[PDB]
């Protein structure tokens, strides 16, 4: 019951229900603030590089147009809720489309364009992973 | 008028809202 | 509600109650149960699942920095830096990380009386 | 006279007699408007903020206040005299004799990777203190 | 009265108006129509003082061994960064108490933005 109740206020947390947080190395779930950039929600783990891994919280059906790995190749793996992902390739003209539901996880390597979109009527949430 | 953990949470959500914009 | 259910479902499969969670399969290696995603490089996102009080002996970040997340449950963690003589104990809970530095020695035990899951992250 | 005058409510408000830091685009840049000091174990801190947190700021501290001794734990550093005077021992990470240095305006003292070090300032008025990680 | 009259013939000395390292050691040597000022630190050149003359302007550079800080001791500067990759130059404007980090590999150039004569730290890391 503990365990399934701390699980069960994490997740709403992350889909910003509840208002409350989950109370050197270590970056401890409590610790994790919300910063919205560019009208999406943000929150990062404090990592010797930063931002390296991190939750990206979306809007109903909120979308975030294409960008490029530019730097650091990612992973994309969905916490909560559902999501349709576009990739396009280095000199590939046609994107290939993704479904990811949650536990889903999709690679995108560095150079390749990207895109996101929360695919239903409510909060989803996606970890990201980068390497 | 803060504690060294209380300047550890403001300065670090001083650099979120200036840095965080160039990470995603 | 359709979506929390979901969820649900997938926490209680790792639990032991594109690559989706489907191709996921787990194997256990040293009485230990390891469910990997399929990546380019091999076994860098994957699944650790605990038996209750299950321990992990001590092992050394070679050629890889490490992240351990904690999917479910609770985790004792030790890790010895190199040159660092003390070890340092460290508790995590469901959505607590820590960073494991290349060549420090760390090891896992689950420190409750449930099954708990990791998730070990290798950037 | 402009730069003078920009020049002079920079130091007051680092003095601590200003309403508002220098108010000031480019994240590369951080404005004397991002020194914003914070009282921390009864010392006056502000910091610019930057890439990398707390690499470089300045310490304001009270008539006669002293800071006691702490170790160099993870960066080295530099403490580098904006306004007033200060006393500074420095003991290394051996012998048990400590260096005693005397810092006016302008002046810097260099203290390496472990090195343990204390600041007093040495007079009745507010001394400011450049400290560069 | 006294501290405060100190600091005012700091700041005109280095603006060129008439282990502890000390102001008075700061010996200003001229490289390309410049005026550099450092503190002797283990490692050279690590915190120094760059003078400008009205309008003058420094040959863009490259931060290639080390990173930069320049922080305006006096005046107001235009620096102009080239980052890794980027085509575009950025343009910065900053005056007393602003301060820029230059990363590795970036190309920067500074010209000193006024008729007066301006001060800028340079501090490595």
């Amino acid at each position: 019951d503990e365990q399934e109740e701390a699980s069960t206020k994490l997740m709403q947390w992350l889909r910003g229900v509840g208002d409350a947080p989950p109370s050197a190395s270590v970056s401890s779930a409590n610790e994790l603030i919300f910063y919205q950039v560019d009208g999406i929600d943000y929150a990062f783990y404090n990592t010797k590089e930063k931002a390296m891994l991190g939750y990206m919280r979306f809007k109903p059906y909120q979308k975030r147009s294409m960008k490029q790995a530019k730097v650091h190749p990612l992973k994309l793996l969905v916490q909560f809720g559902e999501f349709n992902v576009e990739t396009l390739a280095v000199g590939e003209e046609k994107e290939v489309h993704s479904v990811l539901r949650v536990g889903d996880m999709i690679e995108i390597d560095r150079g390749t364009r990207y895109s996101i979109q929360n695919a239903i009527d409510k909060v989803s949430v996606l970890m990201c992973i980068r390497s | 008028t803060l504690t060294e953990q209380g300047l550890g949470k403001i300065i670090g959500e001083r650099w979120a809202r200036k840095y965080l914009k160039y990470h995603i």
